[PDB]
């Protein structure tokens, strides 16, 4: 289950 | 970081992302959040990226030693396994200290506030996933609570396309399934939430349908497991 | 790392690894070699793969910085390629100290004297890629003078398919091609080691055939690039 | 050009 990835920008 | 200038935390952490050098894109947007001025939108998303980068390298060790642990079951695969996570715990306290004092009580935009709120939200929520002991629910409803407002505040004042509303409902739909043990409430915000994205793509624009249409793939992905 | 048992220093290295907890690997290597006693083969391996991660970081993201630089030509790029260029020098330093006190005057087989003066040419190796200043020269002739230590001692005491001995070539190859100007000598090292291990490998078992090949491998990768 | 990795055992 995957929360938001939120690792670029 | 006291005797840099703001904006050169700022430049710092753009070229410490560039570098994937994500320990000092923290520190450095640390830095800039205790100068004291509320964040611009692009500078929220360089303190989030910097500390999910950070804290998503400890919490996938710790689950690595947590699984050595499990299955040993000296000293030393717990000692270690402590240490991790220690200092994501230390990390998780660093960025909810940094919402209390000051971010959230400054942001009074529906923007800055739900996205502070998600982010207090999350950062319980790492709390949870670690958590055994005494405050195991203390720290659960935490996570619900920041998760609750913010969900409460999305719904009253961003349109359902919104990017940081659909993401905050993604995240609030995990900690349902992973943390609450609540999987139907998990599903029912996930199918919920991307029929009524759905429903709005029609006022946007290319670019903005990207960026939510995005977000939905993730919410059914999620569905796709869970049903 | 003073109060813990060398043992338990060396099993949270191999915890560290699986948990690509790097810096971690490397501070309780340190702490391991700082108890004063020889490493085996398995230990010098761990050391060895600890700091290159470590240090495999910190030039990538130099490199990103440097790049960055060259093109703008205020002070934040080069202060922050600065910042991160002082704390690569720190860790090639570290491993450079570990090398002299006292690994390397107390290895006395072949095995153990070429892996730690191969080490001892590629962190001056890496503190001559970002230097520029007064000790340029002085960098490369250490680095050139212990990688050439470990070749005379290789070449005496070691067939030519020993994989120790086939990176070292290797990184001698790269020093040449990369650091000294010199891509004829580059190619010419590349070449022969490549030939000599070719002519060697009907000695091996299939296990010690996998490894050799798997170094040739990228010798001849090499060549294909600089031929 | 490419050393060796050594960043795996
Ligand atoms: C929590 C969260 C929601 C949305 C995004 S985004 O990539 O779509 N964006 C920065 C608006 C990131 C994080
Ligand atoms: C420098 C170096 C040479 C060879 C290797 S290996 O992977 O083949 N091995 C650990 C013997 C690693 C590093
Ligand atoms: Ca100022
Ligand atoms: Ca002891
Ligand atoms: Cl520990
Ligand atoms: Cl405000
Ligand atoms: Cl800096
Ligand atoms: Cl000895």
């Amino acid at each position: 289950a995957g929360s938001i990835p939120g690792r670029r920008s | 970081m006291g005797s840099m200038e703001r904006a050169s935390l700022i430049q710092k952490a753009k070229l410490a992302e560039q570098a994937e050098r994500y320990e000092d894109m923290a520190a450095f947007m640390k830095g800039a959040v205790e100068k004291g001025e509320e964040l611009s939108c692009e500078e929220r998303n360089l303190l989030s990226v910097a500390y999910k980068n950070v804290v998503g390298g400890q919490r996938a060790a710790w689950r690595v030693l947590s699984s050595i642990e499990q299955k040993s079951n000296g000293p030393e695969v717990r000692e270690y396994r402590e240490k991790v996570e220690t200092e994501l715990q230390g990390v998780c306290d660093t960025v909810l200290g940094l919402l209390d004092s000051h971010l959230i009580k400054e942001a009074g935009d529906a923007e800055s506030r739900v996205f502070y709120l998600k982010m207090k939200g999350d950062y319980y929520r790492y709390l949870a996933e670690v958590a055994t002991g005494d405050d195991k629910k203390r720290i659960i409803d935490s996570a619900r609570s920041a998760y609750q407002e913010a969900m409460d505040i999305s719904k009253k004042e961003m349109p359902p396309t919104n990017p940081i509303r659909l993401g905050l409902a993604l995240n609030f739909s995990v900690f349902h399934y992973e943390i609450a043990n609540s999987p139907e409430e998990a599903i029912s915000l996930a199918k919920t939430t991307f029929d009524e994205a759905m429903a709005d793509l029609h006022t946007l624009s290319e670019d903005s349908y990207k960026d939510s249409t995005l977000i939905m793939q993730l919410l059914r992905d999620n569905l796709t497991l869970w049903t």
